[PDB]
């Protein structure tokens, strides 16, 4: 009841997440002279970007001339025009920038002959928008590249005096009337709940792979941040687009890094085909994340299976240089063997498409400001910011291209404390929270950790994952999601017979894994609704009855001679999700991409096309 | 065909009144069981017991979270194979002489308080030109760097090293050591000498003894001793 | 920088060398020079060593103080003992040789 | 915000304040050669300051002579293989406290610091102790 003492805190910002998103905005805002919070559930460096390993985008030309504009045409290529143009511009103009900033901060990345920042090829990038090659500009330190940003990172941020809650669980946001007060977390160390309130609060909680069987992702990509907001009755945005990493080991699905196939690596079938050739003439392997993994999965309904089930594909590796393996890749080369037994000389890793990275979180502008759609239009929400994987200012769209996420992480996380300084000043009145303020999170939690029913955390959560992992796939027909839809809806009933077992205040791992449920349940509902009601094939969301892109043209022969569709008779929109708490109903609407830049002059609207590799 | 394997487990409940440090026996059939020993504290944590508590996230060795003594050797669970031989029972501790929090989680905080002592960020005399151009550092300069970088915080050094058994609050340790030289050989840090003359006590460098269980201990096979005799050659013949 | 601690270490490593040096060169050279560099050496860097034996395990100012004090007294009691033998008796090259025949 | 320095004092008035308990360590830890023979260059150390001390505190404390105290040994049954035994077991610590010591310098260097380069290097030790041990309470 009132058993839980509340301990409430000021401060003028609180950040959500210590990822690189997190901590890049959390000393972002110490450094403009903000009395800052950082909230994080786990030690910062535990946080998943640290799992990060083939590089990060920046147009800084070290291996040949570039410019961040055909990066910026790269992204909006690969983002099949769900892509944010103004969010794409902001970001791949402030790339260089960015990475520099890091290298000085002290990131430790490979170096070329003049001594500079080593770049390497990476899928889906082009010199000269599109038409001059290949382009080398992922940057990387060697093959841990997300360790080390991490790190650096983290190590950059004990320069300043923010106040750091770690191992604090995140409950819900504050809200009072539209606007963000704060938050409300619980204390892992000792079970006591924490009412952080401040003038402004950004989430930075990264993704929600885990609402699969089998995904990339660490144990602590739980949508923590996305059902907070879930819960405040704001939209998400662009939920049914889930991104399939090609290459992943065939057992704990932990990642190969597309870095391999942009040193030079071969994808092969059963039969020693390098199919990829075939798939996608030009590119080859080093297409996009939507391709490759479309084909791969294709090869294994083809029959051309690998291993003992037939149900893997192989990535070589064995025919390059030992000393460029080495080098290049080494933290791959250990985790084959250890996870494989793979001898990275001399045989190829068995690997398979899993869940990898969500497009889709909450909506954002192009500053990190979370929106609300308010009468078909836009709508900035008072005290309330975004960045990361967890954010959807849809920069990446419908495929989220190679290297983009840690661009992502430093860009707006930086975006967002400068959208704080640049809009009010520390010190400025922190908005009052009521005396009842966060009662229902504290009601939620007793409920949880005293929870009797007939089914257990982990068995429901299993449930859940084979759900979404059967009906969800790389490939989706309105039946099986409908299937699905409903499959979820029920176990979203479940959730009133959740059997909890530990009943203590201190490190309860058994009622946040159950917080963690709730919040994974919510993230799943939207993204199966939401990916029945896509009638069309963009991007990484492939339907098998509707394989056509459907825009506001046919961009397959020149416009004018054409009629422009209506806005809810095309496709080409942001799904903006919501749920009824108590029901689990989703409800979805639309609000338009952006296509407009920053400045018609400098950087050149990309209007939609025919997207092949 | 079964196949089934014993886990000797320590336990400590800080809620369940005058309750004291025990092990605790659980048995896992191996063919419902992936490779490692995180593999099977999930799976008596999902199926058998939800008591258990133990910190993990990457389940790939690169977060550094399990760091747990398993069998007598400080590793990850997400790294360390099981011992297919069902003879032997599997010993799972916490990290030693740590105060548990509870189960299998030891209070890591004097460990991160004494890595943010080091300062572990790079610096400049002159930072007025910072955030412009990419600095330069050789591939030669880089190399020096290697098997320093990949650090994972993990703590299974440290707190397999003796010396920080009885020395933990004012010895640094191997892990925190191996890190200031790190940003020692940093070619594009300037501090190089002031970072040294921080280790100018008996306690924060000189309570190692040369024992060398951190470098046996690793799980990313790096080796922090030899970094530590690095420093203390630094000491001896810097200049001032 | 008062380098204490680092010449403190080297200064240590000095002496190690040394004791190790004065083994072969009393057996090799009995003489009475040798017999007191030999009680020099093997008192100072006992006292150094038992002194990182002290810092390791005696906590606090009450005991960590006393201890060092108590070694030191420890210290000087052996080196005149071993001096005051060097002088009005056989010499620790001799008492060896006389002992060993034996 | 907070210090290194004040992060740490909060970690010990939290701990001490406490009823946490603390891992077992070496009741625990499962040994290995160089981590023995860590402690046993420790051992035979103290021991032989011992020896060293107790030597030089006599020669101050007791009166007679050396000459008269041999004497005095002499004075006593002395089998060849008792008074060899007796005197090994004066040598064994003294040799490898010696060798390993030799050991520890070549570490200062910091040469020979990986793992395969420690299990050679203390078997070396280890086997020269005996060699020398032995060869020495035959002279
Ligand atoms: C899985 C993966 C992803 C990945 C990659 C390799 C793997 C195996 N390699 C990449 C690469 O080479 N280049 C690149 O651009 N991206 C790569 N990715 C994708 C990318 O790493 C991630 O999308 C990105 O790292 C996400 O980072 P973000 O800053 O958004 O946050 P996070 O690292 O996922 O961690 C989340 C943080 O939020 C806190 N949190 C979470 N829930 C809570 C609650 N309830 N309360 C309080 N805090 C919470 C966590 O503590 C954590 O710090
Ligand atoms: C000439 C042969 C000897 C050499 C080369 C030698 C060298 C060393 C070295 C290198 C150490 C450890 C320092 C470290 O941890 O790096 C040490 C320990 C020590 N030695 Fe010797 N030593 C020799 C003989 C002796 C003798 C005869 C005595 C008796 C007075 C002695 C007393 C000690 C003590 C008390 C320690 C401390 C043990 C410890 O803290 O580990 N040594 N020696
Ligand atoms: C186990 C426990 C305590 C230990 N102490 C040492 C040591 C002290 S000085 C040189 N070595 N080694 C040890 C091994
Ligand atoms: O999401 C990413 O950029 C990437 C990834 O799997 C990698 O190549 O490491
Ligand atoms: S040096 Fe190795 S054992 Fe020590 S903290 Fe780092 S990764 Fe862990
Ligand atoms: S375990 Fe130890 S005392 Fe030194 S060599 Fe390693 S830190
Ligand atoms: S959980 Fe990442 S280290 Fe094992």
């Amino acid at each position: 009841s009132t058993q839980y003492p509340v301990v409430d805190h000021e401060f003028d910002a609180v950040v959500v997440g210590a990822g690189g998103a997190g901590l890049r905005a959390a000393f972002g805002l110490s450094e403009a002279g903000f009395n800052t919070a950082c909230v994080t559930k786990l030690f910062p460096t535990r946080s998943h970007t640290v799992a990060a390993q083939g590089g990060i985008n920046a147009a800084l030309g070290n291996m040949e001339e570039d410019n961040w504009r055909w990066h910026f045409y790269d992204t909006v290529k690969g983002s099949d025009w769900l892509g944010d143009q103004d969010a794409i511009h902001y970001m791949t103009e402030q790339a260089p920038a960015s990475v520099v900033e890091l290298e000085n901060y002290g990131m430790p990345f490979s170096r070329t002959e003049d001594g500079k920042i080593y770049q390497r090829a990476f899928g889906g990038q082009s010199l000269k928008f599109g038409k001059g090659g290949q382009a080398h500009r992922c940057c990387c330190v060697a093959d841990r590249t997300g360790h080390s940003l991490l790190h650096t990172l983290y190590g950059r941020s004990l320069r300043y005096d923010t106040s750091y809650f770690v191992e604090y669980f995140a409950l819900d946001l504050l809200m009072e009337n539209g606007e963000c007060r704060g938050v409300i977390a619980l204390c892992i160390e000792d079970g006591s709940i924490h009412r952080i309130r401040a003038r402004n609060t950004v989430v930075a909680t990264g993704g929600y792979g885990r609402t699969y069987f089998s995904c990339t992702s660490a144990h602590t990509s739980t949508g923590d941040g996305t059902a907070m907001v879930t819960r405040a009755g704001l939209p998400c945005q662009d939920l049914e687009f889930v991104q399939f990493h090609p290459t992943g080991i065939y057992g704990a699905g932990c990642l190969i890094t597309e870095g391999c196939r942009g040193e030079g690596g071969i994808l092969i079938n059963s039969q020693g085909e390098r199919f990829m050739e075939r798939y996608a003439p030009v590119a080859k392997d080093l297409a996009s994340r939507d391709v490759v993994s479309r084909s791969m999965t294709l090869e294994i309904r083809e029959g051309r299976g690998c291993g003992p089930e037939k149900d893997h594909v192989y990535l070589q590796l064995h025919h390059l240089p030992p000393e460029q393996l080495a080098v290049r890749l080494p933290g791959i080369s250990e985790t084959a063997m250890i996870f494989a037994g793979v001898d990275v000389t001399k045989e190829p890793i068995p690997v398979l498409p899993t869940v990898h990275y969500n497009m889709g979180g909450i909506p954002t502008n192009y500053k990190g400001q979370v929106l609300r759609h308010v009468n078909g239009q836009d709508q900035v929400v008072p005290g309330l910011y975004a960045c990361g994987e967890a954010a959807c200012a849809s920069v990446h769209g419908a495929n989220r291209l190679g290297a983009n996420s840690l661009l992502d992480l430093v860009v707006f996380g930086r975006a967002c404390a400068l959208s704080i300084a640049e809009s009010c000043r520390p010190g400025d009145k922190v908005p009052s929270i009521k005396p009842n303020a966060g009662e229902e999170s504290v009601m939620n939690l007793d409920k949880l950790r005293f929870a009797n029913g007939t089914i257990r955390t982990s068995e429901l959560r299993l449930s859940m994952q084979k759900s979404m992992q059967s009906h969800a796939a790389v490939f989706r027909v309105g039946s099986v999601l409908q299937e699905g839809c409903e499959k979820i809806l029920r176990l979203y009933g479940d959730l009133q017979h959740l059997k909890t077992f530990d009943r203590g205040m201190v490190w309860n791992t058994d009622l946040v894994e159950t917080l963690e449920l709730q919040n994974l349940m919510l993230c799943a509902l939207q993204t199966i609704y939401g990916a029945e009601a896509r009638k069309e094939s963009r991007g990484a969301h492939a339907r098998e009855d509707f394989k056509e892109r459907v825009d506001e043209y046919d961009y397959s022969k020149p416009i004018q001679g054409q009629q422009k569709k209506p806005f809810q008779e095309h496709w080409r929109k942001h799904t903006l999700s919501y749920v009824d708490v108590k029901t689990g109903k989703v409800s979805l609407e639309y609000r338009p991409v952006i296509d407009k830049t920053l400045n018609e002059a400098d950087c050149a609207t990309v209007p939609p096309a025919i997207r092949s590799y | 065909a079964p196949r089934i394997k014993k886990f000797a487990i320590y336990r400590w409940d800080p809620d369940k009144t005058g309750d004291k440090p025990h092990m605790q026996t659980y048995e896992i059939d191996l063919n419902n069981c992936g490779p490692m020993v995180l593999d099977a504290l999930i799976k008596i944590k999902n199926e058998i017991d939800s008591t258990l508590t133990f910190r993990r996230s990457c389940r790939e060795g690169i977060c550094g979270s399990c760091a747990m003594n398993i069998n007598g050797g400080n590793t990850l669970a997400c790294t360390r194979r099981i011992d297919t031989n069902l003879d032997k029972v599997s010993k799972i501790y916490p990290l030693p002489h740590m105060y548990v929090i509870k189960d299998l989680v030891p209070d890591l905080s004097n460990f991160y308080a004494q890595y943010k002592s080091i300062e572990p960020y790079l610096k400049k005399k002159d930072e007025s030109q910072e955030g412009k151009q990419q600095y330069l550092q050789s591939i030669e300069e880089r190399e020096k760097l290697d098997g320093l970088y990949e650090c994972i915080l993990c703590a299974c050094c440290s707190t397999s090293c003796p010396s920080y058994w009885w020395n933990g609050d004012k010895y640094l340790g191997p892990a925190v050591l191996m890190q200031a030289y790190r940003w020692m050989i940093d070619s594009r840090d300037d501090f190089t000498e002031e970072r040294l003359a921080k280790l100018q006590d008996p306690f924060s460098l000189y309570r190692c003894h040369t024992i060398m269980n951190c470098t046996g201990t690793c799980p990313k096979g790096l080796n922090p001793g030899k970094a530590i005799a690095e420093i203390k050659k630094m000491m001896a013949t810097y200049k001032e | 920088s008062s380098k204490a601690a680092s010449l403190h270490w080297t200064g240590e490593r000095v002496v190690s060398v040394l004791l190790l040096g004065l083994l072969p060169a009393a057996y090799l050279n009995p003489c009475s020079a040798m017999d007191y560099s030999l009680a020099a050496a093997l008192t100072l860097h006992g006292h150094w060593g038992i002194g990182q034996v002290v810092t390791d395990y005696v906590r606090g100012d009450a005991l960590q103080k006393a201890a060092k004090a108590g070694l030191l007294a420890l210290s000087a009691f052996t080196f005149a003992g071993l001096c005051y033998f060097n002088y009005h008796d056989v010499g620790i090259c001799k008492a060896v040789a006389m002992l060993w025949k034996l | 915000g907070t210090t290194a320095k004040e992060e740490m004092e909060r970690f010990w008035n939290k701990n001490l304040g406490s009823n946490r308990p603390l891992s077992p360590h070496i009741t625990i830890y499962r040994w290995s050669l160089p981590m023995a023979m860590s402690i046993c260059h420790r051992g035979t150390g103290i021991a032989l300051s011992a020896g060293v001390s107790l030597f030089g505190l006599s020669a101050l404390l007791l009166p007679g002579n050396f000459e008269s105290h041999l004497e005095l040994v002499k004075s006593l049954c002395l089998g060849p293989t008792l008074i060899y035994t007796a005197k090994f077991g004066i040598v064994f610590p003294l040799m490898y406290h010696t060798w390993n010591g030799i050991r520890h310098l070549i570490w200062d260097l910091g040469k020979g610091l990986t793992i395969p380069q420690l299990t050679q290097s203390g078997v070396v030790v280890l086997i020269l102790t005996v060699l020398s041990s032995v060869g020495l309470a035959a002279m």
